[PDB]
């Protein structure tokens, strides 16, 4: 496999693409919601899927984010996603001010 | 051979001894050969049977392990030649 | 593959101030080093200028770091007490105890003749060592193998020579041999004699063994149930000549027992288990086959019996599924409770002929399991006030066969008596606050209001029950009853005080304390057990905990430490499922219950671990029944739950080619007939047919 | 400096400490950037939090306009629909 410099960097990427499993765990996420959902109302219940569905939404939501972030990052002469790279992306999409 | 060691050396096979009786010297064989080595060689078949010699050479109890070479002597036939000669010899078969 | 550092064993001084520096260890300390990829036995007292840069530097440095500070906390400080000196030294003592047992070898796996650099070939044995799994078995040459463990090597040869593989088993598939009632104890029980309720049990298992039907062993919790199977395995092997690789699945908690229970009650059939991970996975297969790979199903066969944890079933369902099995053992088979289980149809794929469950599972709680058990042993086979007689006319007549019901009225005559006392504890001060306020969101939402939401139902019928007697199971409880703002007396007093149960337990414990009884605490909840872990140490009573979180090796060490003749700790705390998991306690007399285990009978076994055949100190049981709470009601349902409790033609030329060579090799071979047949040399023919041919063959010769 | 009947219970399923950091990087590479800043990934969860609330806000509302205790997954869908992130696959 050639040498070692930036060897995995592109490798993991590819394997992750071929797959289609959830990027983030499905146990911490499950409480995260239960916990905030309480603050806006009491005595809450949850459909098995409802979360499954959120996970799907969210994950997908972030990737998408990163996907631009990357571009921005490239624009900059950089291969590094940065704390702001996040902001511009959002700002111009418009949720971020 | 099964009969004599059974009735004199039963509880411990290896103590088996030649005593005076003299079986041929094997001067030019590659490794140290002396009456004690024959003493074990016989017990070895008494234990494993004629013709399986790796069994005999490896045994931890015999202590024959780097005196067998199955240009280096004696090999498999050399022993085969060795036993037939000793067994007949002490019963008085060559009469 | 290189000669690099593997671990640390022992540390000692090398040479004749306030803190030793690393230099001091280098110029004043010698350390015993175990080398990488090599058994324990070759350990060297080596320093750093002695070896220089060697691959692996990390463990010694830290261990020295541990050593430097250790030195400052035994001799070099006046805040140290009497007891820390005891532990800091003690570690040295135990660290070596877990190191000593590796030197003693426990099984020799195989034997390979490999060549050396002087042109020589020497025999090496794959040696397995004590209380360790199949990994890191390195080759050692035979010169000293018998020079330290002669007995292992003697036995090593014996199994290889004892030709009794699954290769010669009798064809009784079509139909069976008429079987016989045994009076006497079989000349295959070296462990001792059993009694008058362990040989008949055996005679039923083997008695319906010949019917083609499987059965349920439903006796009391510990009536030599294990001996009845092992003996059942033993007599089905030297009776009907069954070498058929018997598969047995037991609990990870209860197997070590079984092994010894298998290796001391029946020497001659070897018992190789399945308890590894990745590496093991290979070693099992090394001995599980002969001659590497094999066309068809032509494995020569090198085991009969195995022990499998429940994990491992499901992790490798497939390989067992393919190999044939005709006899099944399982331990504490109340697992198959629902007919939707994963092991419930996992077991059905394993081509099988007869099964054997053995547990005391009560079979009236739900009719599901009663049916599930019947459906599982026999796939296919299956109220009204006035039809009930009609109903048990059908149920009693059918259920019995594949069932056993037998009371203690046995071996209990010697054993000292059994007893249990209830406890009515009424509520406390801070207690009502959280018995009253919690059933609303008044002051449950003021303090910890964010969490209120998720625990709100938890607290109602599956907490109040559990958090009725003791409110200390959340956050805003600890300082609630302590009325001040470090104190040591007060914390101890403040914690004992809040609960009705804590005081009641503290005094009874004290009460027997001076009389001399060993006391047991079975708690439902993990944490309660730390809670006490914190209090009893403080007041100086020697103990160990028994949770759901412990390595097999660590679990095993203490269980024995406890039942030894002269053990100080009369206090031992255990779990409901983790406690009653398996095992036995024979020294213990008293067992106390904090709360009923949300159900009838989880307690009945919970006391079963302590109340066994051995115990010579009667027995004592206390149940802390809470008053004016929710504990009461389940206790009543629990009651509702347990209301019901019910010739080969002739010898061809090739054999004649086989027989002639064997005579030149062994001489008269009439005595050795079976040993050769078991292995390649001879076909299965009757003993005489060969013997006569042997004689005429010389008769032709002379 | 005492044992003091000490009991330790802290919260790491739901709360953001508990969740797994690789769980994110897992996410980061699908996009395929080479490098992750420490600062950055902390912000990212930050936003996740912002996105997550608004949805549930609505979810909760639809559960409640119908006087229902069990929250429907459809309920989430419409929510997503309102922000223009509607999910095919679900709940026609
Ligand atoms: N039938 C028996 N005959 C002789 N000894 C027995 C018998 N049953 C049990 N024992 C002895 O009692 C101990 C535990 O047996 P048992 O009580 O059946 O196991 P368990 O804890 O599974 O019930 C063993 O150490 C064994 O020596
Ligand atoms: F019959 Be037991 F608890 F191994």
């Amino acid at each position: 496999h050639r040498y070692r410099p930036g060897t995995v960097a592109l490798r993991e990427i590819r394997r992750y693409q071929k797959s289609t499993e959830l990027l983030i765990r499905k146990l911490p996420f499950q409480r995260l919601v239960r916990e905030i959902a309480q603050d806006f109302k009491t005595d809450l219940r949850f459909q098995s899927s409802a979360v499954m569905a959120l996970q799907e939404a969210s994950e997908a939501y972030l990737v998408g984010l990163f996907e631009d972030t990357n571009l921005c990052g490239i624009h900059a002469k950089r291969v590094t996603i940065m704390p702001k790279d996040i902001q511009l992306a959002r700002r111009i999409r418009g949720e971020r001010a | 051979l099964k009969n004599l060691i059974n009735s004199n050396y039963k509880d411990d096979p290896l103590k088996f001894s030649l005593g005076n009786n003299t079986p041929k010297p094997v001067q030019n064989w590659s490794s140290n050969w002396t009456k004690e080595e024959d003493e074990k060689l016989l017990i070895g078949v008494f234990k494993y049977g004629y013709g399986s010699w790796t069994q005999i050479r490896d045994d931890p109890f015999l202590g024959i392990t780097d005196k067998i070479f199955l240009k280096k002597v004696p090999g498999a036939i050399h022993l085969g030649r060795r036993v037939d000669y000793l067994l007949s010899f002490l019963r008085g078969g060559l009469n | 593959d290189f000669h690099g550092i593997d671990i640390v064993i022992n540390h000692r001084l090398k040479t004749s101030k306030t803190v030793p520096d690393l230099n001091n260890c280098k110029e004043n300390y010698e350390f015993l080093i175990k080398w990488t990829d090599e058994s324990h036995l070759h350990n060297t007292w080596e320093t750093y200028e002695s070896i220089g840069q060697v691959r692996g530097l990390k463990r010694l440095d830290n261990y020295c770091k541990q050593f430097i500070i250790e030195d400052q906390q035994v001799r070099l400080d006046p805040y140290v007490t009497a007891e820390d000196i005891e532990i800091m030294d003690m570690e040295r003592e135990r660290r070596l105890d877990e190191f000593e047992e590796f030197h003693v070898p426990e099984r020799i796996i195989d034997s390979q003749r490999a060549s050396l650099e002087d042109g020589t070939s020497q025999l090496q044995y794959l040696v397995k060592w004590r209380r360790l799994n199949y990994d890191e078995a390195t080759w050692e040459n035979a010169t000293d193998i018998v020079k330290l463990a002669p007995e292992q090597v003697k036995h090593f040869q014996n199994r290889e020579n004892s030709k009794i593989l699954p290769q010669y088993s009798s064809n009784y598939t079509s139909q069976r041999p008429r079987f016989e009632k045994l009076s006497v104890q079989p000349p295959f029980i070296k462990g001792g004699e059993l009694r008058d309720f362990q040989l008949t049990g055996i005679n039923w298992m083997a008695f319906l063994w010949s019917k083609g039907d499987n059965g349920i062993l439903a006796d009391e919790m510990g009536l030599g149930k294990t001996v009845q199977t092992v003996a059942f395995i033993s007599w089905l092997i030297f009776a009907r000549r069954q070498n058929g690789p018997h598969i047995i699945v037991v609990p990870l908690s209860t197997m070590p027992a079984w092994l010894d229970t298998f290796e001391k009650w029946a020497p001659d059939l070897n018992c190789i288990c399945y308890m590894g991970n990745q590496k093991s996975r290979d070693t099992i297969r090394e001995y599980e086959f002969y001659t590497n790979p094999r066309a068809k199903g032509k494995k020569t066969m090198k085991f009969n019996v195995l022990l499998t944890t429940y994990e491992y079933i499901l992790k490798d369902r497939a390989e067992l599924g393919s190999i044939k099995w005709q006899f099944m053992a399982v331990d504490e088979a109340h697992r198959l409770k629902n007919a939707e289980s994963s092991l419930y149809e996992s077991l059905n794929s394993f081509k099988v002929a007869n099964r054997m469950l053995i547990t005391g599972t009560p079979l009236q709680n739900n009719i599901k399991e009663l049916a599930a058990l019947v459906n599982f042993l026999m796939p296919g086979r299956f109220n009204q006030d006035e039809e009930q007689e009609e109903y048990i006319h059908d149920l009693h007549r059918r259920i019995q066969p594949f069932i056993l019901r037998r009371l203690k009225k046995d071996v209990e005559k010697s054993l000292p008596s059994k007893t249990e006392r209830i406890l009515r504890v009424e509520l406390s001060d801070v207690q009502t606050e959280y018995y009253k306020n919690i059933l609303t969101k008044n002051y449950s939402a003021l303090t910890a209001g964010a969490k209120g939401g998720h625990f709100s139902l938890l607290n109602i019928m599956n907490e109040l029950k559990k958090a009725s007697n003791h409110p200390y199971l959340f956050d805003n409880a600890e300082e609630r009853v302590l009325q001040k703002f470090m104190t040591r007396e007060n914390v101890l007093r403040g914690l004992i005080m809040s609960s009705g149960k804590m005081v009641l337990l503290d005094q009874l414990l004290t009460r027997l304390k001076k009389d001399g009884h060993r006391v047991l605490i079975f708690s439902q909840m993990v944490r309660m057990l730390d809670i006490l872990g914190d209090y009893l140490s403080i007041k100086g009573i020697n103990f160990q905990r028994l949770d759901g979180t412990v390595p097999s090796a660590q679990r095993r060490i203490s269980i024995d430490h406890f039942n030894s003749p002269d053990s100080n700790d009369f206090v031992f705390l255990l779990s409901t499922r983790a406690g009653g998991l398996g095992i036995n306690l024979m020294t213990a007399d008293t067992v106390v219950i904090f709360d009923s285990d949300w159900n009838p009978q989880a307690d009945l076994q919970a006391m079963a671990r302590a109340h066994r055949i051995g115990q010579k100190n009667h027995v004592m049981v206390y149940r802390l029944v809470s008053k004016d709470t929710v504990e009461e009601e389940v206790l009543e349902r629990a009651r509702k739950k347990m209301i019901l409790e019910y010739d080969m033609d002739s010898i061809g030329e090739s054999e004649v080619r086989a027989l002639y060579k064997a005579i030149l090799k062994f001489g008269n071979l009439k005595e050795i007939l079976d040993e050769l047949i078991a292995d390649g040399t001879l076909p299965v023919k009757s003993f005489e047919k060969y013997g006569e041919t042997y004689d005429e063959m010389m008769e032709a010769a002379k | 400096g005492k044992g003091g009947a000490k009991r330790h219970r802290k919260v790491l399923r739901d709360n953001i400490q508990g969740i797994t950091k690789p769980a994110i990087r897992r996410l980061a590479r699908r996009g395929g950037v080479k490098r992750i800043s420490g600062l950055i990934y902390e912000e990212t969860r930050g936003v996740l939090k912002v996105f997550l609330e608004n949805v549930i806000r609505d979810a909760v509302t639809y559960t409640e306009h119908a006087k229902r205790k069990t929250v429907t997954a459809m309920d989430v869908v419409y929510a997503l629909k309102r922000q223009g992130r509607t999910l095919y696959g679900f709940g026609g």
